[PDB]
């Protein structure tokens, strides 16, 4: 019902209204926007939300 | 939620502006058929306010929730008509060329929150629009 | 040629570049293709024409012909361009 | 308090309009460098809905208190940018060349009230903006 799309590109999607972004480097910022699905009928793409990934000891 | 949308896909890489009417009877529209209506050519005209956002090729046209209308889309490629029975809605483009029209249905998400973030990962929570 | 200027947080910053590489494309003299340029072109150094050179009016522009019509014994007359006489 | 208000002084002796409108991620406010956004160019361009006053030289731009926000300002003469890491807001002038333009920091007193008034004196007292 979802698809997720990191720094402008798809990396997948969901039913439910939340969604695990996986494999990201450490200390660097993205951006991620979200569209829902309805049968190839997508809609346009959601305000960017931006975060920062924490840097390790 | 935040109104009534109508989207308005274009031809312009730019941002054409849209300007919002509404009538009741304008011709063709009479529900007893061609002028049956109590003023030939159509009633009170209002100016309809609009909050208008841009996208490549498309144009969000944000109405108050209050105009909310079901009805047709008619596509003249000037103005695109949302017509339910006797009431319509007109939406006068400039600078480009109407390529299709429609009330948004499939709506995009809103409250992106990020979650649970670490070195290697984030969580990434919405609400349907 | 009138580029429009790409400043950093314009509004329509895709849509500018492409138009501005879209006008330099068009108006531009290419190293391929058959053209037709205008304007006065003085060219500084040498050139060469390998292929058809085509010339309009080749005759009066760079060959002249005095000569005396009442006597035929003294030709007197101001050079047109610097030459080399027959 | 009122709202939010941008300054834009001007070389017109009249009333210039102005156009607002707002977008993240424009060319040149990526986070991560020229392209590192999410939609090349810019996000989703919102017109801003503005309430203009004018005196000699000096339009007032009054947004919602909503969208107010911190920033450097770009004079281009054309147009004036807030511009806020990613977020733009973008003012057009139309009939003029802008001067200066600054979100307005010392605002004009309020609730001005005469009292104590005799004849040959009165009392002014007034709010801060």
């Amino acid at each position: 019902k979802y698809r997720v799309y990191l720094d402008g590109t798809p990396v997948g999607g969901s039913k439910l209204l939340s969604f695990d972004l996986e494999n990201l480097k450490a200390g660097t910022s993205y951006n991620v926007q979200v569209s829902q699905i309805n049968g190839n009928v997508e809609s346009d793409k959601s305000e960017s939300v931006a975060f920062k990934t924490t840097l390790p000891k | 939620p935040s109104g009534f949308n109508v989207v308005i896909e274009h031809d312009s890489e730019y941002q054409p502006d849209v300007k919002v009417t509404y009538y009741k009877n304008s011709i063709g529209t009479e529900a007893n058929g061609f002028d049956t209506g109590p003023v030939f050519g159509g009633e009170r005209i209002y100016n309809l306010a609009s909050s208008l956002s841009y996208i490549r090729n498309k144009i969000n046209v944000e109405l108050p929730s209050v105009y909310a209308m079901a009805g047709e889309v008619v596509n003249n490629g000037n103005e695109l008509l949302l017509i339910n029975g006797t009431e319509i809605m007109r939406f006068v483009i400039e600078g480009a060329t109407i390529t299709k029209g429609y009330v948004e249905k499939v709506k995009p998400p809103t409250n992106l929150i990020v979650s649970d973030v670490t070195s290697t990962s984030a969580k990434i929570s919405w609400e349907n629009g | 040629a009138e580029l429009t200027k790409i400043t950093r947080g314009m509004q329509n910053g895709a849509e500018t570049i492409n138009d501005n590489l879209n006008k330099l494309n068009t108006i531009t003299v290419q190293k391929t293709g058959d053209e037709t340029i205008a304007g006065k072109k003085t060219f500084s150094g040498d050139v060469s024409v390998d292929g058809d050179f085509t010339m309009k009016k080749f005759a009066d522009s760079y060959v002249a012909f005095f000569a005396n019509k009442g006597s035929g014994n003294t030709v007197t007359f101001t050079a047109p361009w610097d030459c080399t006489a027959e």
